[PDB]
């Protein structure tokens, strides 16, 4: 029981850390993808709002 | 005497039957205690392994 308890702690921490790192990488990646692609859509919304 | 040795042999046969029954019952007791140590070592190991697996599933879902 002590063996599987410590194995649970070690594996859960080692997997959750990679999940946090993949989350930070995915957020930074989608922001840098969206930022350079911008200013095409502002003309679309500004054309469709105005009469 | 003859019936003297017959009665002594009957006492030896009673002691022999007593010790054989003691061996048989002690073997049965240690056997069933071995199966209960066994199958309990089965049950708690499978339960703790399944707990570890369910913890991993919940962690990857989270």
């Amino acid at each position: 029981e002590a063996q599987y308890r410590e194995r649970e702690r070690a594996e859960t921490e080692a997997l959750l850390a990679r999940y946090r790192e993949r989350a930070e990488a995915e957020a930074k990646a989608v922001r840098e993808k969206a930022m350079a692609r911008l200013d095409e859509a502002v003309a679309l919304v500004l054309k469709e709002v105005l009469p | 005497s003859k019936l003297e040795a017959i009665l002594s042999q009957e006492v030896e046969a009673e002691i022999q039957a007593l010790l054989q029954e003691a061996e048989a019952k002690a073997e049965a007791v240690k056997r069933e205690a071995e199966e209960k140590a066994k199958a309990l070592l089965q049950a708690r190991e499978r339960a703790l392994e399944a707990q570890y697996r369910a913890a991993l599933r919940r962690a990857e879902s989270a």
